[PDB]
């Protein structure tokens, strides 16, 4: 189907490598970077929405990062 | 054919290889306690070379 | 390979229905609901991390929701 | 075989169908200006039935 739950949730831990081990980090980073590169204006949209949220600066930067992560996955 | 989708879904699952009905795993672990109370030394009581 | 960017980003808007139009909303909701149902303790962990962040109540609730969405996707 | 990961990657993409070397699409927009200044009424000068 379309959902197909990932098994990296239940990653079996052992001395040997798992099924597709070399690809996890690049997998997620590539997805995020590609979506951001194709759609740059949403960086500005997320910056504005994060600035209007959160009192302190660190809260606003965390809002910015969490929006910029939750958008490329449409999670 | 939904097969490469499952192959990428199976990230973090262990490989295994089957010969006959029996399938051998290539990763695991076990815990044994070693009773070394009947282990002797074959060499002692030999004169030096 | 593993990434395979979704086309719903560049959805072609017309009168006629697109390729898989009946599955998108239920797709994302099913992913999130399944992950949360499998791992309930992360609800507590996310509630705690949201409580420690953000001054007002609304900011803490938004942090909780964004964590509970960004965790199932590992986005 | 990756042929089901692409069927799900395609979403929001329109289908089409090809006849020979030509591809028929069934979803779009045209914009026409309709000049009806040479349209007549065929029925005028007829007698009521």
């Amino acid at each position: 189907a379309v959902t197909l739950p990932s098994h990296s949730t239940r990653k079996l831990q052992t001395r040997s490598q798992t099924w597709l081990e070399s690809r996890e980090y690049t997998k997620h980073l590539i997805r995020v970077e590609n979506w951001i590169f194709r759609n740059p204006g949403f960086a500005l949209a997320a910056a504005a929405i994060a600035w209007l949220l959160g009192s302190s600066t660190s809260q606003k930067v965390i809002y910015l990062v969490m929006i910029l992560l939750i958008a490329p996955a449409y999670s | 054919s939904q097969e490469g989708a499952v192959h990428t879904a199976l990230a973090g699952a262990l490989e295994a290889e089957m010969d006959g009905a029996k399938g051998r795993l290539s990763s695991g672990h076990l815990k044994c306690r070693l009773k070394m109370d009947k282990l002797r030394l074959k060499g002692v009581s030999y004169s030096l070379c």
